[PDB]
């Protein structure tokens, strides 16, 4: 598979923003995208493609993909944004996602 | 979805634009027809896809041919007026087939279709499609396989008793923006049963964000009736053709069928 | 809308064969443009792909199962299933099966915006 690292939690206070990065070898040359899962649910996609959200996404998420290293941040983070995020991406048809990160608020 | 972003050459086709003129099996053999075919070492006209798309005249039927990469011609828009006021044949090519529909269908001012290319410059995704507004009154409908070193695609689009028919070839190319100099037939691609008044047509592009394209050409020639002399090898394929109404030595050739 | 549902054994035997089945809505596994993907999430753990089939039938798994896993989808009843053989303990977790988003050209997976509601399977004696 392919590999790709994240932090293992983020904790930050309601009102502020958070940041969670992403860390592989060729994020730079191919496309990153992020899921949010809550405690019993299925995933939701909320970026694909480095920076373009789904409908139905909040304002609130945005991200970027330079340097090898990709990022989800969440501005004016809210108590109902508590979730564990993964990150994915392609390498030439080869998956990953990382270890996940727990984001507490 | 209509975007108004708004602001030739020509070249020498030498023995080209020839295709089998029905679909009768020939082998080992000098025969002569009669039909719409392109004329020899004829001034073909040389358009740029920055990009150049506009509406060009289908007289008795054109000889259409494209040299690119990156498969920016996607398809062709014939008709008359070209608008919701009558009908009209939209044929194009998407990522995995290719739609011919005959519909009113209202165009906009500069159709294209609008794509977004990859990091890399092999993969491409569909954004939306800015050809028309509305399609009404469909009265055809055909879906089947896509019609696809540079890629050399040429057809030949002729009108007959209502039957728009389709001849095609397609080879690799090593010149960087020229059409090559030799013979080759075109075969019979398909037979719509259409029944419809065409005039004038267009090629759509396939651009990309305001929008832009690649580098690629397009020649546009048409087909006069005039007699042939068709060399048909020992597999049935045709090696040679001459233009009897070239110059006097075609004429002799075509005389003493030789 | 789109909508997609796993179903299948929740309990299996070690060196038992597992199948799979997502039945699918919105769009059908023979149209253009279409992929469907399964995914495994074993218990407190990250994600991770296990393969994902085309509307053309072209196939990718990963290097690391692949020679586990067999990929096939129903034409008439619009349902993909995921056959994996050999199980052992290790391999509990929840699995998932998702709608891909597909670059053309040079055919390549892209996203997963769809995701079904996965169904647990456990592999015990
Ligand atoms: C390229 O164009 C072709 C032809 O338009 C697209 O194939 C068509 O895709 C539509 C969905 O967008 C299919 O519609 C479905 O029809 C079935 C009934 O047969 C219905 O039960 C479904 O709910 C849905 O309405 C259509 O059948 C299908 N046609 C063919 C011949 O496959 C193709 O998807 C386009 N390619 C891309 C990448 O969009
Ligand atoms: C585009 O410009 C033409 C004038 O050249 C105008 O008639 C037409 O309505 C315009 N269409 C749009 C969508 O602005
Ligand atoms: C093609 O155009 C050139 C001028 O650019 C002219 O000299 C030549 O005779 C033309 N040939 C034919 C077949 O029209
Ligand atoms: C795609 O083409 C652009 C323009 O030449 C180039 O900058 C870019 O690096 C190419 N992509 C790849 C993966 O090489
Ligand atoms: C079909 O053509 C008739 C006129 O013959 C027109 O009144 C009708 O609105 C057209 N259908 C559609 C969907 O526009
Ligand atoms: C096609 O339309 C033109 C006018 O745009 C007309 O002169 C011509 O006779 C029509 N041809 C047929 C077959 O109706
Ligand atoms: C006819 O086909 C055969 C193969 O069956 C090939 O060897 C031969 O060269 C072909 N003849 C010509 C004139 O191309």
């Amino acid at each position: 598979s392919y590999e790709l690292t994240q932090p293992p939690s983020v904790s930050v206070s309601p009102g502020q923003t958070a940041s969670i990065t992403c860390s592989g070898d060729k994020l730079g040359e191919t496309y990153a995208s992020w899921y949010q899962q809550k405690p019993g649910q299925s995933p939701i996609l909320v970026i694909y493609q480095d920076n373009k959200r789904p409908s139905g996404i909040p304002e609130r998420f945005s991200g970027s993909n330079s340097e090898n290293t990709a990022t989800l941040t969440i501005s004016g983070t809210q108590t109902m944004d508590e979730a564990d995020y993964y990150c994915q991406a392609w390498d030439k048809t080869i998956a990953g996602f990382g270890g996940g990160t727990k984001l507490t608020v | 979805q209509c975007v108004n972003l708004t602001t030739p050459a020509y070249t020498n086709s030498f023995t080209r634009g020839v295709y089998y003129p029905d679909k009768v099996f020939r082998s080992s053999v000098l025969h002569s027809t009669q039909d719409l075919f392109l004329p020899f070492f004829s001034n073909v006209t040389w358009f740029h896809a920055r990009f150049d798309n506009p509406v060009l005249p289908f007289n008795d039927g054109v000889y259409f041919a494209s040299i690119e990469k990156s498969n920016i011609i996607r398809g062709w828009i014939f008709g008359t007026t070209l608008d919701s006021k009558t009908q009209s044949l939209l044929i194009v090519n998407n990522a995995t087939n290719v739609v011919i529909k005959v519909c009113e269908f209202q165009f906009c001012n500069d159709p294209f279709l609008d794509v977004y290319y990859h990091k890399n410059n092999k993969s491409w995704m569909k954004s939306e499609f800015r050809v028309y507004s509305s399609a009404n009154n469909c009265t055809f409908e055909y879906v089947s396989q896509p019609f696809l070193f540079k890629n050399l695609r040429e057809f030949v689009f002729k009108n007959i008793d209502g039957y728009f028919k389709i001849y095609s070839k397609h080879t690799p190319i090593n010149l960087v923006r020229d059409l090559p100099q030799g013979f080759s037939a075109l075969e019979p691609l398909v037979d719509l049963p259409i029944g419809i008044n065409i005039t004038r047509f267009q090629t759509l592009l396939a651009l990309h964000r305001g929008w832009t394209a690649g580098a690629a050409a397009y020649y546009v020639g048409y087909l006069q009736p005039r007699t042939f002399l068709l060399k048909y090898n020992e597999n049935g394929t045709i090696t040679d053709a001459v233009d009897c109404a070239l110059d006097p030595l075609s004429e002799t050739k075509c005389t003493l069928k030789s | 809308q789109i909508t997609l549902k796993e179903s299948g054994p929740t309990l299996v035997k070690p060196t038992q064969t597992l199948t799979l089945t997502c039945k699918l809505s919105g769009f059908s596994v023979n149209t253009g443009g279409v992929g469907v993907g399964w995914i495994r999430q074993p218990p407190g753990k990250a994600l991770e792909w296990l393969a994902l089939i085309y509307w053309n039938d072209d196939k990718l798994y990963s290097p690391s199962l692949k020679s586990r896993l067999t990929v096939t989808k129903d034409t008439s009843k619009n349902q993909v299933v995921l056959t994996m053989t050999n199980m052992d303990p290790v391999d509990t977790a929840t699995y998932y099966c998702a709608h891909v988003l597909v670059w053309f050209g040079e055919v390549l997976p892209d996203a997963f915006d769809v995701w079904g509601q996965g169904t647990m399977v456990t592999v015990s004696s």
